[PDB]
């Protein structure tokens, strides 16, 4: 029962660092994708046409 | 008689629980292997996602 409870403690610590990293990654993506890169495409837009 | 008999029943029963006893540590040692595993396998996906 030890080893049992171990395993449903392991599945539970699992599956919430697994959404814990899913969700780190793809918001640091959001980061760079709709902060960063909009930075980028605005700091090109300023170099080229400015 | 009757407790010779008794004497064999109750050797029955101690196969029987042995028995138990044997599948109960099998399944101990399946315990300790599958959290092993397991547990590793969970660190290899989370270590990937890290």
């Amino acid at each position: 029962d030890l080893q049992l409870k171990n395993l449903e403690k392991l599945s539970q610590d699992t599956k919430e660092e697994s959404r814990l990293n899913d969700t780190k990654l793809m918001d640091l993506q959001i980061k760079y994708e709709n902060e960063i890169k909009p930075k980028i495409d605005k700091t090109d837009i300023f170099i080229q046409e400015e | 008689i009757t407790l010779e008999k008794d004497i064999k029943n109750l050797k029955h029963d101690i196969n029987e629980k042995t028995q138990i006893n044997e599948k109960l540590e099998l399944e101990l040692s399946e315990a300790n292997s599958k959290f092993e595993l397991s547990k590793q396998e969970n660190e290899r996906l989370l270590v990937a996602q890290r």
